[PDB]
């Protein structure tokens, strides 16, 4: 088929969501602007051919609020209106995902950088540029 | 490293880890990070000197304590993440001398190897002469002895 | 089992508007010679020569598998490069990449399915060695070639030329039940059960193994002990 | 043997090592390294065994078979050996090394679990930690094995607890379905038989 | 690809000849072990659109004790045979005075015709086999011991000797390849002779259910 | 062969998609969102290297010479500046199918030359 | 005829087998109870060996009965032991190895 799509299981949401929808809902209209948070060097094609099948999954949404509704439909408390799903999904993106990067009036660019770092960190292991983390490594314990 | 060895701003518990191949550089400040103290090694020589041992041997008069030894920039606290990006030596005599060269880029040394043991395993005499499932059974039966 | 992915080096698709136009510089196409979007694959010599394949066999497998919806054009086995080109005879070109993936994942160029890795060695143990009887009534352990696998089909295997259909055991009891029957399952179960006991060198009497294999098979079906 | 490890490593680094058929380069390198180390341990063990006197008290038990084995004497006197985890050597628990006292990408004997010291000579601390890591695996397997073997025991018994030899000398279950027509397909009990040799065969 | 199909049909015919000899139908030693060359010369080497096509190579045989009960086989041309392509065969059955036969299909049979084979079964006790199934005489394998079909007068003597009922025996299901090989209904017991490593030879009795 | 690179719409900054001009029979890249189109210069669209013979030397970074944990030899001097110290290490990569090749990186900073023997 | 039966029962020929009473040890006990001295010619007539083994094989019953279904099972149940017994209580083997009276 197409192969190797990227999704994002995020809390208080019943179903996984493709990451491009998450960056569109998070505040980024464009595609190059989304891609600048994930692939830090655009002259690497091997990143590009792996990142494009999840981009081609979601060229039907190009604006923020439709992606907000796409999240809020999947919500644990599914809103009945268009403007209740948006408030629920905006609450989730504001507070539920990634508290450690900031919960404030505007922390969307910083949360976007950390999420793009997570996607980049996934792509490096899927390409074998790095190695997988060990669960028993007691540096990773507290 | 210059600041943490002087305790200017960065307290000793904070860990700095530079990953080189992956360009990331992390700093951790949290609670729950397990760490142990190590000596510091410049070019091939210890930062610990005769004068430190002399000032600290006549403790209870000078009170040149462990904390003054930390403050001098002679020991560090190293946790597990920072222990991956570093090169240690077991014994400064046998491992920092001219020979068929192994590393010659050491960074730290250990104070004594017998500080890898615990409490109940630190009462076993000659434990490196036993088979290792015996040291476990003695580390269990040391909690059951009468005294 | 061998797919196209084992032998191919890389795959690149071009949109070449005329088949004679040849964006790739290959004179073999020019002497060799309707849709413009084409697929090109480079194989490698090593896996091709290890398994002894020819591009005629491969193109035959494509034309058998997909029919005459599409035509392969293959290099003769003389040049350093191992190229073949693919068109589609007359949902535009994502279909081409889709059938690329479907063609890569499974074609069975050689081999049979579910058997992924097969080994070869000469057996040292006398039971695994072939045993005959000579003219003077000796036993004369023979050291012939055997070959062990990593998957199992056992009925597509036995139904082949030059494979011994008397001696091939298959380590898998449900399959022996499907193929050889319940009385073969009792003997095979006994052998696979005695093997793990005698691997330590310990001994257990035939009484107990025989009774376990009997109670486990005395109803015509596999009575698993659960 | 330790020099023969290093020359194999040099043949591996300079791409001078051809893979064994049926194996990858990694597994054939591992096979050759473990071959040198096991042959070393065996030769040192045999030298130790040749060294012992008639009046020895380790030999007094091993020859009698009362306690110990021929590998224990070698492992007390000569060489402990290589410590293994899941059949392989000591794995790279750190980033491409084992302990922070070793250079990265060190496939040597001392860096991966081989103990060139005996129990009489004591262990170096690296070797001590590796031997603890070796003993831990068997100490785990002891505790893990019991809760499977007892369950297999009980589950085997519940299928066959009513199977007995009747006065027909046949073998039948609780509902008199016949399992064997003679017990052990000979009628004979297991505690009165022996090993013998068929003379007329071969 | 005609040498492989010729070799395949030769092994099919050879296994059917061993099938009919083991079952009891009278077949000669000439057909029992012929080489590939008698097959190739006597059917014609070209299975693709040529002389050794199906249906006019199909075997009919007769039982040894009387030449009244007769056993066809039929090798259909279709990969997946159907009801309309077996009622032809059943018409050949009712055309003759014969009772039963084999059908060696090429691919898997359709379920509706399998239910058909179930339905006229007490009239005509016929059955099928598969092509992949029949490229090996599985009786020749070393795991498979010697199976013998018991006569009813011997079954009565068996049950009288050990003083036990017909359901107390060990049993065998009708669908496994050995009982399907000999071809036997339920309520019919089978000797199994096998070598014992403890005491010589051992006979047991499986009842078809 | 080479590797295909994604190019972007100038107008709305989205991924262009390949498409065939049937009339001129020419490959063109077109945006889904806006009508902007472009002529293809490469004519290669999807390339997939399955044997995946990869050059690790593109991925190696010169800063790795600052790692204390890594070994170094003076047996192999630098190819560019002829400096003796070279820090060496293995592939350090998963799916490096069978490789114990040593990669050498030069010390003595701002050289950064990287080679394989 | 028994030798070929063993060769078909035991492919990959291994003489080691499990059987009730150790005949070699029992013969060697008989040699010490009765003071054999195997340097002298034997008193035992070799037809008595044959008709003693044939009678002993009658005495060793597993399946009782006389109908031919029981006799086949008695023959099969004692098959390997009777092969071993006829193979070690020969007339040649008693007359030239064990020298029993
Ligand atoms: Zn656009
Ligand atoms: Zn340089």
């Amino acid at each position: 088929a197409i192969g190797q799509r990227i999704v994002a299981t995020l809390p208080y949401i019943k179903q996984e969501v493709p990451i491009i929808i998450v960056f569109r809902a998070l505040g980024f209209v464009s595609d190059r602007d989304i891609l600048e948070h994930i692939i830090y060097d655009f002259e690497d094609p091997e990143m590009m051919e792996m990142v494009k099948p999840s981009l081609d999954e979601a060229f039907v949404i190009q604006e923020q609020n439709v992606a907000l509704n796409f999240i809020g439909s999947r919500g644990a408390k599914p809103g009945v209106t268009k403007e209740k799903r948006i408030k629920y999904a905006k609450e989730v993106l504001q507070k539920e995902m990634l508290p450690h990067v900031g919960v404030s009036d505007f922390c969307e660019t910083k949360k976007a950088y950390f999420l793009g770092y997570m996607v980049h960190r996934l792509l490096l292991a899927a390409l074998g540029r790095r190695e997988l983390d060990d669960r028993d490594h007691y540096g990773n314990k507290r | 490293r210059k600041l943490r060895r002087q305790m200017d701003i960065i307290v000793s518990e904070v860990s700095m880890i530079r990953d080189i191949r992956e360009r990331e550089i992390r700093i951790y400040t949290d609670a729950g990070r397990i760490c142990r103290p190590l000596l510091i090694v410049e070019k091939q020589k210890l930062l610990l000197k005769k004068r430190h041992i002399d000032q600290l041997k006549e403790r209870e008069y000078n009170n040149y304590s462990w904390q003054d030894l930390v403050a001098s920039g002679v020991v560090e606290y190293i946790d597990t993440l920072e222990e991956e990006t570093v090169m240690l030596a077991m014994t400064p005599d046998d491992l920092q001398e001219k020979e068929v060269a192994y590393c010659s880029t050491y960074t730290h040394c250990e104070i004594h190897p017998s500080m890898i043991l615990g409490v109940c395993a630190s009462i076993i005499p000659f434990p490196d002469h036993n088979q290792s499932p015996r040291n476990t059974y003695q580390s269990a039966m040391g909690k059951q002895a009468m005294g | 089992h061998t797919t196209l992915r084992k032998v191919t080096a890389n795959t690149a698709i071009y949109y070449d508007p005329n088949p004679q136009s040849t964006v790739v510089a290959e004179d073999q196409e020019w002497v060799n010679v309707i849709s413009p979007w084409l697929l090109r694959v480079e194989l490698d010599r090593k896996h091709m020569t290890d398994r002894k394949l020819t591009m005629e066999q491969i193109a035959e497998k494509i034309n058998a598998g997909f029919g005459d919806d599409l035509n392969c054009i293959f290099n003769d086995d003389n040049a350093e490069k191992l190229v073949l080109r693919i068109r589609i005879m007359n949902d535009d070109d994502v279909f081409l990449r889709c059938i690329e993936s479907n063609m890569l994942t499974d074609m069975t160029l050689q081999g049979i399915e579910q058997i992924s890795k097969v080994y070869m060695h000469l057996p040292q143990t006398d039971n695994k060695k072939k045993i005959i009887i000579t003219e003077d009534g000796e036993f004369k352990a023979l050291q012939e070639w055997i070959l062990e696998t990593d998957g199992v089909s056992l009925m597509r295997v036995l139904s082949e030329k030059d494979v011994d259909p008397v001696r091939t055991t298959s380590n898998d009891i449900v399959e022996i039940f499907t193929v050889l029957g319940i009385e073969a399952v009792r003997k095979a179960l006994e052998r696979e059960l005695y093997h793990v006991i005698s691997f330590d060198g310990s001994y257990v009497n035939y009484r107990h193994l025989a009774l376990l294999c009997d109670t486990m098979t005395c109803r015509g079906h596999l009575m698993a002990i659960t | 043997a330790k020099q023969d490890v290093i020359e194999v490593i040099e043949k591996a680094h300079n791409n001078e090592l051809e893979p064994t058929p049926g194996n990858t380069l990694r597994q054939t390198f591992e096979n050759q390294v473990n071959r040198i180390l096991n042959d070393a341990r065996d030769k040192t063990g045999s030298s130790a065994q040749k060294s012992l006197s008639e009046y020895n008290n380790f030999k007094s038990m091993v020859v009698s078979g009362a306690k110990g084995s021929k590998i224990n004497i070698s492992q007390v006197i000569a060489v402990v050996g290589q410590q293994n985890v899941e059949g392989k050597r000591i794995p790279f628990g750190f980033k491409h090394r084992t302990l922070p006292h070793f250079i990265k990408d060190d496939y040597g004997p001392e860096s991966r679990g081989f103990v060139e010291n005996s129990y009489l000579a004591g262990l170096t601390p690296t070797e001590f930690f590796f031997h603890a890591m070796g003993g831990r695996e068997g100490l785990i397997d002891t505790a893990v094995k019991t809760a499977e073997t007892g369950y297999i025991q009980r589950r085997l018994i519940k299928s066959m607890e009513s199977v007995m030899v009747k006065y027909d000398a046949t073998v039948r279950n609780s509902i008199n379905q016949v399992v064997q027509l003679r017990y052990g397909e000979d009628g004979l009990a297991g505690e009165s038989v022996e090993f013998q040799n068929l003379a007329t065969l071969k | 690809d005609d040498e492989e199909e010729t070799y395949r049909l030769w092994k099919i015919r050879k296994t059917i000849m061993q099938l009919c000899h083991d079952r009891g139908y009278l077949v000669t030693q000439d057909e029992l072990d012929q080489t590939l060359e008698e097959f190739k010369a006597q059917f014609g080497d070209k299975p693709s659109e040529g002389r050794p096509r199906r249906t006019d190579l199909t075997v009919l045989v007769a039982h040894n004790d009387d030449p009244t009960d007769q056993m066809f086989v039929f090798f259909p041309e279709e990969p997946k045979v159907g009801i309309k392509t077996i009622k032809v065969y059943c018409q050949r059955m009712q055309e003759e005075n014969i009772t039963r036969a084999l059908i060696v299909v090429q691919q898997g049979m359709t379920p509706s015709a399998k239910q058909s084979l179930v339905d006229m079964a007490p009239k005509y006790i016929l059955e099928q086999f598969l092509q992949q199934e029949l490229l090996i005489n599985i009786t020749e394998h070393e795991l498979v011991p010697e199976h013998v079909v018991m006569t009813k007068e011997e079954v009565t003597e068996l049950l009288a000797r050990y003083k036990l009922r017909e359901n107390q025996l060990p049993r065998i299901q009708a669908g496994d390849p050995v009982a399907r090989y000999f071809g036997i209904k339920r309520g019919q017991v089978v000797k199994i002779i096998r070598p014992s490593e403890t005491a010589g030879r051992y006979i047991t009795y499986r009842l078809v259910q | 062969p080479g590797f295909v690179g994604i190019r972007f719409c100038q107008e709305c900054n989205n991924m262009l998609y390949p498409k065939e001009d049937k009339e001129n029979r020419i490959l063109l890249y077109a945006c889904r969102n806006c009508d902007y189109q472009q002529e293809a210069d490469n004519s290669c669209i999807y390339v997939n290297k399955i044997t995946h013979e990869v050059d690790e030397l593109t991925q190696i970074i010169a800063d790795v010479s600052q790692d204390p944990t890594l070994p170094r030899t003076e047996d192999h001097p630098c190819q560019k500046c002829g400096h003796k110290e070279a820090v060496f290490f293995q592939s350090h990569s998963a799916r490096a199918e069978d490789a114990m090749r040593l990669y050498y990186v030069c010390t003595a900073p701002h050289c950064g030359h990287r080679w394989t023997e | 005829e028994d030798r070929e039966v063993l060769r078909v029962i035991f492919p990959t020929g291994d003489s080691k087998v499990v059987l009730p009473c150790n005949l070699l040890r029992m013969i060697w006990n008989a040699q010490k109870i009765f003071h054999i001295n195997p340097r002298l010619p034997s008193d035992l007539h070799p037809i008595k060996v044959v008709e003693g083994v044939k009678e002993l094989s009658k005495k060793l019953v597993i399946v009782n009965g006389d109908d031919p279904l029981s006799r086949q099972a008695q023959e099969n149940a004692t098959l390997l032991f009777n092969i071993h017994l006829r193979s070690t209580l020969c007339s040649r083997r008693m007359a030239e190895e064990f020298r029993l009276s």
